[PDB]
């Protein structure tokens, strides 16, 4: 699933970042995903939900990336970010 | 494990 954000300046996206930092079945499709998202948040209106995994950043693929990693990924591109994310829900 | 608000 596909999510465009442009924010303004002095906001944030309106989610929280989790997952493994960079230090048998496959259960997650990846190593970060959303813990939480802001109801009525950039990120909640691109249709962002908690338990969405991020599998793209940007066009970056960050299946197998640490969490600070994905991080410095998800900045570089201010207040422009595209994703492409996966539901386990 | 890490959390990160954006």
């Amino acid at each position: 699933s596909v999510a465009i954000l442009q924010k303004r300046d002095h906001e944030g996206f309106g989610f929280v970042l989790r997952g493994a930092k960079a230090e048998p079945t496959p259960a997650f499709p990846a190593l970060q995903y959303l813990e939480s998202v802001d109801v009525e948040g950039v990120a909640w209106k691109a249709g962002l939900r908690t338990g969405d995994f991020l599998i793209e950043v940007n066009g970056v693929n960050v299946v197998k990336v640490g969490h600070k990693q994905v991080v410095g990924l998800i900045r570089q591109g201010g207040n422009r970010l595209v994703m492409k994310v996966v539901s386990v829900t | 494990d890490l959390q990160t608000s954006i």
